[PDB]
């Protein structure tokens, strides 16, 4: 089943040997999905899930090398032999062309039929477990699937379009949104199907379209702006499906390392330009470990966001999230509250809906958590600056106003009495002195012939331009009016 | 992390 020219790169003895595999899989036109999802989850198997080494299994070998720090003498890796590898290969292969036969489907020059791919579906799904949790470690693999029957809610996606490029049909891909995933198809790539599971509830909306979801303008969808992937941007997920924790607090340094130059690769492959959230995790990764002579993590989170304004209307949320971050954590006050508002400029374009609520706990942490807690640091670092500057009170009250916006013409209710109390503990958190150095202006004249400046976009965060800026914040006011 | 959207921060 596998060809001589992907074989002959076995076997993989480090990380460097797998890197090869897939230097050499993206320059084919049509990259084995199949092949380098197991030797992925093979790797991954024996480096996170099952660390200690088998000494009665003559086929499962392991190879020692110098260890990256000063600490430890030796690191062992899994080899992959071909044999095992290829058995696998096999096994998939013989689920799918053995479950469904192509006898019946007639393509008419090179689209697949809406029954074919929700064959292909409905083959895997029930291949799937019936015994075991949806949101544990180390799932997201055909290794995984073909190993165990467990798959997680990404990860069943992406089997359905490996076992399409199984039988052939090169036209079904992966589709991407921030939170979800689904199935594009047929002339052009414009038909769409559900495939997997989403949130906790097991409801599906399988052999159903996206046109709901991208109408009614929710965030999962992302108003018709999500991703449509190729054989390349889909090798991209996979690696960025690699998941090296160990544990809730130890993570595995050669999946890490693994991991983070595959991403590299991609990136100088420019396969990467299309994708936001992986230059974002790239960037993360880096921030760590860095690689000398590649560029520092905030360059890449600004390429990340580059990528999301060029292909996607600029209407991703996670690449402002990944940068307000760097800065949080690299406490820059300044810049964070800026890039959390340039996040809530994108969602106030947005509806909450029921399955939106990921996103709706980011904004609640950072709006009642993260910030909150900056702005309780910084009273304190003056004390023995950033809290005495406009600019930054206008990005709070910015923030604030997307989220409000955000709710407009929702089915459920954004804000509640519990976003109030750290509404007003964060003005509380600036001097009046400052408040008022903020110009809330709704606008002088449109169009053009031929402190720092404040527009709102809500009407109720337009209402209280005045109680934003008084001397006594009304507390029991600035309630009674964000809750309506 | 047990398990989070590949790529999500």
């Amino acid at each position: 089943g596998l060809k001589a020219a992907q074989k002959t790169l076995f076997p993989l003895r480090s990380i460097d040997d797998v890197v090869r595999l897939f230097a050499a899989e993206l320059g084919r036109e049509e990259p084995d999905l199949v092949l380098l999802s197991l030797v992925l989850g093979f790797v991954e198997h024996f480096l996170a899930v099952n660390r200690v080494i088998p000494t009665n299994v003559p086929e499962l070998t392991f190879q020692p090398s110098p260890a990256p720090d000063p600490p430890g003498g030796l690191t062992y890796f899994p080899v992959a032999d071909l044999s095992i590898i290829a058995a696998l290969y096999a096994r998939f292969t013989a689920q799918i062309r053995g479950a469904v036969d192509l006898s019946l489907y007639p393509r008419e020059g090179g689209v697949s039929s809406r029954e074919l791919v929700k064959k292909v579906s409905d083959v895997i799904w029930n291949s799937l477990s019936r015994s075991y949790f949806k949101d544990r470690a180390h799932i997201q693999s055909l290794f995984s699937f073909i190993t165990g029957t467990k798959l997680d809610s990404s990860g069943v996606a992406f089997a359905v379009v490996g076992a399409c490029q199984a039988l052939g049909l090169r036209d079904v891909h992966l589709a991407l949104s921030e939170d979800h995933a689904w199935v594009v198809f047929g002339p052009n790539g414009e038909q769409t199907a559900e495939v997997t599971w989403h949130g906790k509830g097991n409801e599906d909306r399988r052999g159903q379209t996206v046109n709901a979801g991208v109408a009614e303008r929710s965030w999962l969808y992302l108003k018709g702006s999500y991703m449509r992937c190729d054989r390349k941007m889909e090798v991209a997920f996979m690696v960025c499906a690699i998941n090296p924790s160990i544990d809730l607090h130890t993570d595995s340094l050669e999946l890490l390392q693994l991991q983070q130059k595959l991403l590299w690769l991609l990136y100088d492959l420019g396969h990467l330009e299309r994708y936001p959230m992986a230059l974002g995790n790239l960037a993360d990764l880096e921030e760590l470990e860095p690689t000398p002579g590649r560029p520092d993590p905030l360059t890449l989170y600004h390429k990340g966001i580059a990528s999301a304004k060029t292909y996607y209307r600029d209407e991703h949320i996670y690449p402002y999230m990944y940068l307000a971050g760097y800065h949080c954590r690299n406490r820059n006050v300044r810049e964070a509250l800026q890039a959390w508002a340039d996040t809530a400029t994108v969602i106030q374009d947005y509806n909450y809906c029921r399955e939106d609520e990921e996103i709706y706990k980011e904004f609640f942490e950072v709006a009642n958590d993260v910030i909150p807690n900056l702005l309780k640091e910084a009273a304190s670092l003056l004390e023995a600056s950033a809290l005495q500057d406009p600019e930054c009170f206008a990005h709070l009250l910015r923030f604030y106003d997307g989220i409000c916006k955000w709710e407009e013409g929702s089915p459920t209710p954004v804000l509640h009495v519990g976003w109030a109390t750290f509404l007003v503990q964060s003005l509380g958190r600036f001097e009046g002195q400052v408040r008022q150095k903020v110009r809330i202006v709704s606008g002088t004249v449109a169009g053009t012939a031929r402190g720092p400046v404040l527009t709102f976009q809500s009407e109720k965060m337009k209402g209280m331009k005045e109680l934003l800026v008084a001397t006594k914040i009304n507390s029991s006011a600035i309630k009674l009016q964000l809750t309506a | 992390s047990r398990w989070r959207f590949p790529a999500r921060p």
